[PDB]
DNA sequence: CCAGGGCTGATCGTGCAAAAGTCGTGCCAGCCGTCT
């Protein structure tokens, strides 16, 4: 248990890439092989930044305020406000001749450019800007305009009650006003393109044929690493002894690298059996079927350490028909149930979800209620236990979900 | 195809060396009308986000 | 010349106890609907 295996152990505790990193990094030191033109199509997509620069270019400005104008869009966010500040770019400009309204009057003329309201001035002046565009022949557009000229903060509260004594408006009939300024849809910088790429981390693949899927490694992502035939038979003809100590300590330290990789692949694949010897039933029901699995329980299926199988089953990835999955998100802990037997915790997870979600919408359920539901089933839980896993699913609140009924 | 009452004699030049000329009857029969079929697919495109 | 003993390079075994994270669940404080 030294050196060798030392570095051997710290082989497969880490993600396929960080592997492929350190294989490839050491495979330059030691002699060891590891073994419809340019341009694809080529597009140049436009974008709400050289849409804004096109517009620029037809409009009439001077030599001066076309500056401005190409400073004042690099300003300009994916959200559609101008990032920084007024005075900012007058202070970024180096030029102290240059007023400050001189960038109010260019910028005072850029955001009624595509969308309107682009360029904005912290996320208010937007309204004031797309509500002067259309015409005055609107129902409420003293009123609207009243409303966001000063009276922003008390429709924060989402309240309305308020705003008829302070700003003397009428009964009720502000509030139809009020929905004027709720379809003004702001932002209009967000027009932006939706191309987001799309994201993976394969690993291992699971495939169901015949029933009882067998579990098999990726056939590209594993790395093979040979040896050299070449390089081998060098090293009984070799002269100044130098080279033969030099090629015997290449050789050698390159088997072992070799047996080192095979025997995580190796223990990579047994682990990958047992999991589906074991939990058939999520592969196949789901969620809602998983049975509970400890480190204690894997080492002890087929002459394993409870140490050494920590290590392979963090940061690995399985593909299978359900989903993409982490190897450590099969492992949780268990519950008391009836019969004596246990019960997953992702089990009660999936039955909290698809309780909550086929809940009255009307008239929120508390936690109390859930427990005592999940007791009348024949879980056998407490509160708190609810509690946490109803807030580790992104849902704080319980009784504060209340909608229109 | 459609049996159609055929001609061969020019008719001031609309019927030059490779052109037909069709009356107005073969429309209002909606004769030779063809439908197309195509397609739209869309992905959910599951990502990190 | 052959078998017995010492020298030495070649070859390997993926376990084991100690320090830290986690949940089952009780204890306790803050907040709101209702009747007094």
């Amino acid at each position: 248990m030294t050196p060798q295996l030392q570095q051997a152990i710290r082989l497969l505790q880490l993600s396929t890439l960080e592997l492929q990193q350190e294989l490839q990094q050491a495979l330059e030191s030691n002699p060891l092989l590891e073994e419809e033109l340019p341009v694809y199509q080529g597009e140049t997509t436009q974008t709400l930044q050289d849409y804004l620069m096109w517009q620029v270019e037809l409009t009439p400005f001077t030599d001066t305020d076309r500056a401005i104008a190409t400073s004042i869009v690099d300003a300009v966010d994916d959200t559609g406000y101008l990032t920084i500040q007024i005075e900012d770019i007058v202070d970024s400009i180096g030029d102290d001749e240059i007023g400050l309204e001189e960038v109010e009057a260019v910028l005072k003329r850029i955001q009624r450019f595509d969308p309107v309201g682009v360029a904005a001035k912290d996320l208010r002046d937007c309204l004031l800007i797309q509500l002067s565009q259309f015409a005055k022949e609107t129902p409420w557009l003293e009123e609207a305009r009243l409303i966001i000229s000063d009276h922003l903060d008390l429709l924060a509260n989402h309240d309305f009650r308020t705003l008829m004594r302070v700003t003397r408006l009428k009964e009720e009939v502000l509030k139809e006003a009020v929905n004027l300024i709720q379809s003004l849809d702001p932002r209009p910088g967000q027009s932006i393109q939706t191309s987001e790429p799309e994201y993976v981390i394969p690993d291992v693949l699971v495939r169901k044929v015949s029933g009882r899927w067998t579990v098999e490694l990726n056939a590209d992502s594993i790395p093979r690493l040979k040896i050299n035939q070449q390089y081998a038979a060098m090293g009984n003809s070799a002269r100044n002894d130098a080279d033969g100590q030099f090629i015997r300590s290449n050789l050698q330290e390159a088997r072992w690298l070799i047996k080192s990789l095979e025997s995580r692949n190796d223990t990579l694949l047994r682990v990958s059996r047992c999991i589906v010897e074991q939990q058939q039933a999520f592969f196949e029901q789901g969620e809602e079927y998983m049975k509970p699995m400890v480190l204690a329980d894997i080492a002890q299926a087929v002459e394993m350490h409870e140490s050494t199988i920590s290590r392979v089953t963090t940061q690995k990835y399985l593909h299978s028909p359900r989903g993409i999955f982490e190897l450590k998100y099969f492992f949780s802990s268990h519950v008391n149930t009836e019969g004596g037997g246990e019960a997953s915790s992702t089990a009660i997870r999936a039955l909290v979800k698809k309780l909550i979600a086929a809940e009255n919408p009307a008239k929120p359920l508390s936690d109390s209620k859930l427990t005592s539901m999940l007791s009348e089933q024949g879980i056998m839980v407490a509160r708190r236990t609810v509690a946490k896993y109803r807030e580790s699913l992104s849902i704080p609140p319980s009784n504060q979900r209340k909608q229109l009924v | 195809g459609q049996n159609m009452r055929v001609a061969f004699m020019p008719w001031n030049g609309y019927n030059f060396e490779d052109s037909i000329l069709v009356s107005e009857r073969v429309v209002q029969e909606d004769r030779f009308t063809t439908i197309h079929i195509q397609e739209l697919a869309c992905v959910s495109r599951d990502t990190k986000l």
